[PDB]
């Protein structure tokens, strides 16, 4: 490597205001993640005979049903969202997985396939 | 939680003096300065844009090209979603270095990382030493998109960042089934 006079002083500043931005980013993401967990805790069904979200039975009870492309469980058309692009046979998503995707995108986790930790401290 | 949907981290890398910072100051504040103040390590700017029906906050990092700050600048690669690898169209060496920076990116960054090869200073057609056909040819060989632009004469610069952003957006959209 090499030495570094006050350069560190010039760099640590950038670092400092970058770490402050990281704190706020954790709060923005934190809220999104927490809201999602709450939704998960409210699952009342099993996804087999009774819808995974609400818990109402499916079948001859007059409740239409579909399978969610992401969690593979059965969801009623009420707790489900028909997604559609430019191709027939659209995929369905239960409300929780739809929000899951929104979180995976807005937080950047879709990139790292998870939440990473960039610990770049300041060289005193 | 502020007013935006996504936040893309972008790094601009390449040999010293190729015009990385200028490219930034022109996109952020729209200001060119013939002066040359080599960047100390790293620095960044934030800019929110509205594109593809989404509010996107861009955290654009400007890295030092000198081999001196390699370790500190490479440390910030792993967080990047997109790179702008530029060289001077009037400097053979900076263009010869591209292959290396490409390696540098493969090593310290994730896989989805999108890369755009930018040949800067296309205003200095008098001192041009690298032909468009060569840059393009290299870009195709590295799997990168190619743009020739100029910070000084605000040309093809916004179109560079906008292509980066859209490229990243499409990789996002592709990462979901
Ligand atoms: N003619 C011309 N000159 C440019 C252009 N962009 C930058 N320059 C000049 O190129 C020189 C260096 O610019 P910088 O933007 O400082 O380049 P840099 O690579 O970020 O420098 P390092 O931080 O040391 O890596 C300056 O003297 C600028 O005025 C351009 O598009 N055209
Ligand atoms: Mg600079
Ligand atoms: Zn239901
Ligand atoms: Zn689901």
């Amino acid at each position: 490597e090499e030495l570094t006079d006050e350069e560190k002083e010039i760099i640590n500043r950038v670092i400092a205001r970058a770490e402050k931005m990281e704190t706020m980013e954790q709060e923005r993401i934190g809220r999104l993640v927490d809201r999602l967990e709450t939704m998960r805790k409210n699952v009342a069904g099993d996804g087999v005979n009774r819808c995974i979200l609400c818990g109402e039975q499916l079948g001859m009870l007059g409740s239409a049903s579909v399978v969610c492309e992401d969690c593979k469980k059965n969801v009623c058309t009420k707790c489900g969202v028909e997604t559609s692009n430019n191709r027939p046979h659209p995929v369905w998503l239960c409300k929780i997985c739809l929000e899951q995707r929104e979180v995976w995108k807005r937080s950047g986790a879709w990139f790292f396939k998870g939440f990473p930790k960039q610990v770049l401290p300041q060289p005193m | 939680s502020h007013m935006f949907d996504y936040m893309f981290k972008i790094l601009i890398i390449g040999n010293s003096s190729v015009g990385k910072t200028s490219f930034l100051f022109r996109y952020a504040d729209d200001s060119f300065t013939p002066a040359f103040v080599s960047t100390v390590g790293i620095d960044f700017k934030v800019k929110t844009i509205y594109r593809n029906d989404k509010r996107i906050k861009l955290q654009i990092w400007d890295t030092a090209g000198l081999e001196r700050y390699r370790t500190i600048t490479t440390a910030y690669y792993r967080g990047a979603m997109g790179f702008i690898l530029m060289y001077d169209i009037t400097n053979e060496e900076s263009f010869n270095a591209v292959q290396d920076w490409s390696t540098q990116i493969k090593t310290y960054s994730w896989d989805n990382a999108q890369v755009l090869l930018v040949g800067n200073k296309c205003d200095m057609e008098d001192e041009r030493v690298v032909s468009s056909e060569r840059g393009r040819q290299l870009a195709d060989h590295l799997g990168f998109e190619f743009f020739e632009a100029s910070a000084k004469d605000n040309i093809n610069v916004k179109q560079t960042f906008e292509r980066l952003v859209d490229v990243i957006c499409e990789k996002m959209s592709e990462s979901l089934d």
